[PDB]
């Protein structure tokens, strides 16, 4: 129950890897991360996950279900928002 | 080492989704000052409130901005049986003020792509729903 912002660094498990620690539920609108040794997610609920891109952070993910290890065993699960761009910018310019 | 506490407005564009108890119940990010994203296992509903520039929770009284949600936009895909296209985009009623401790994060291209390896971040209180 940490009551400040805390904060982890964990790179991105291909898909094939992601696959042999979840199964079939994993699509291309994923994105997995952890790190070996790890046993514990900082991240909340519809978290960000943001990688470097030029110089920008930028928001690689959210943080979806399985996120309770972050291990290279067990990588939490992220919504590719890569993925989910046609969808928000349609409702950004439709509303 | 799991990970550690963040220096305070290191990661502005992050929120802490709450409700009308004043507990923090999920995260979000601000892509812009009237626009928030979110996840959709979350259920976000317009009596949920935005805490942006806070770092802790505990006391602090930092300087935050509780905003208010006026529409909430639950991708039509998803389910809570396949839990896909697990996103969510909040209309704010009153918008942020930008600031040294609250701004909003890049988005990428649909043609975007962070290849395997390569180290991000993530930030948050550790509250999961699921
Ligand atoms: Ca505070």
């Amino acid at each position: 129950t940490p009551e400040k912002l805390q904060q982890a660094a964990l790179p991105i498990v291909s898909e094939a890897d992601c696959k042999k620690s979840w199964g079939s539920k994993i699509t291309d609108v994923m994105t997995c991360a952890g790190a070996s040794g790890v046993d514990s997610c900082m991240g909340d609920s519809g978290g960000p996950l943001v990688c470097q891109k030029d110089g920008v952070w930028t928001l690689a993910g959210i943080v979806s279900w399985g996120s309770g290890v972050c291990s290279t065993s067990t990588p939490a699960v992220y919504s590719r928002v890569t993925a989910l761009m046609p969808w928000v910018q349609q409702i950004l310019e439709a509303n | 080492v799991n990970g550690e506490d963040a220096i305070p407005g290191s990661w502005p564009w992050q929120v802490s989704l709450q409700d009308k108890t004043g507990f923090h119940f999920c995260g979000g990010s601000l892509i812009s000052e009237d626009w928030v994203v979110t996840a959709a296992h979350c259920g976000v509903k317009t009596s949920d409130v935005v805490v942006a520039g806070e770092f802790d929770q505990g006391s602090d009284e930092e300087n935050i901005q509780v905003l208010k949600i006026a529409q909430v936009f639950k991708n039509p895909k998803f389910n809570m049986f396949t839990v896909r296209n697990d996103i969510t985009l909040l209309k704010l009623a009153t918008p942020a003020q930008f600031s040294e401790t609250v701004s909003a994060v890049s988005l990428p291209n649909v043609d975007d792509d962070f290849p395997p390896g390569t180290v991000c971040a993530t930030t948050g209180w550790g509250k999961t729903k699921y």
